[PDB]
């Protein structure tokens, strides 16, 4: 049992990984997998970078 | 300054020469007006063209440059970030501001230096038959025409 927040006393730990060329990734559980419905094939890039502006 | 031209032994520059740096103001009996020396303009232009351009592209562009993101436990490395970041920007303040002082005194002895240069030159030119009269101006002691006086300006007159 946890203090509420957002009405919510329950957590929820949102992880992830690099998936490579080819590679398989396996989701195997009993319980408590929230599983994806998508994903994000990268393209990277250079002069990218995340600012705050009020702009 | 430095050389003492330059509100030194001229006392003031004149606003009838605009058409370079330095220059001879006409004082004959054929009328009063300025003819610059283009040599002495045109060395200080280079001079001060490859200074201008020297301060320009050692500084060489500033690529993207974004803040970075630290959580709650991870304060040390946050401050060795702000260290960093603050530590390179009082290194880089403290250069400009050296070189821009610096620089600015350098080409003001630069420039004082060209007026004694043409001065001095004029000078060992007129020698006997013109004197020094109103430090900077030479009076003609046998008299001459604009042609004689252009004489003086493009490198000859080797009169004793």
């Amino acid at each position: 049992e946890r203090p509420k927040v957002r009405d919510q006393a329950g957590r929820m730990n949102y992880y992830w990984t690099l998936l490579k060329p080819g590679d398989t990734i396996i989701f195997e559980a009993n319980g408590n997998l929230i599983a994806p419905m998508y994903a994000f094939a990268l393209r990277r890039g250079f002069g990218s970078g995340i600012i705050t502006s009020n702009a | 300054g430095l050389f003492g031209a330059i509100a030194g032994f001229i006392e003031g520059g004149w606003t009838g020469m605009i058409d370079g740096w330095y220059g001879y103001h006409h004082q004959n009996e054929q009328g009063s007006g300025y003819a610059a020396d283009q040599k002495s303009t045109q060395n200080a232009i280079n001079g001060i063209t490859n200074k201008v351009n020297s301060v320009i592209e050692k500084m060489n562009i500033q690529f993207t440059a974004v803040g970075k993101e630290f959580n709650k436990l991870e304060k040390r490395m946050e401050n060795l970030n702000n260290k960093v970041d603050d530590g390179f920007l009082d290194i880089w303040t403290y250069n400009a501001e050296l070189l821009v002082l610096l620089e600015n005194e350098r080409t003001l002895d630069f420039h004082d230096s060209n007026v004694k240069n043409l001065y001095e030159k004029v000078k060992s030119q007129l020698k006997n038959n013109a004197k020094e009269i109103g430090n900077g101006c030479f009076e003609f002691y046998h008299k001459c025409d604009n042609e004689c006086m252009e004489s003086v300006r493009n490198g000859t007159y080797d009169y004793p």
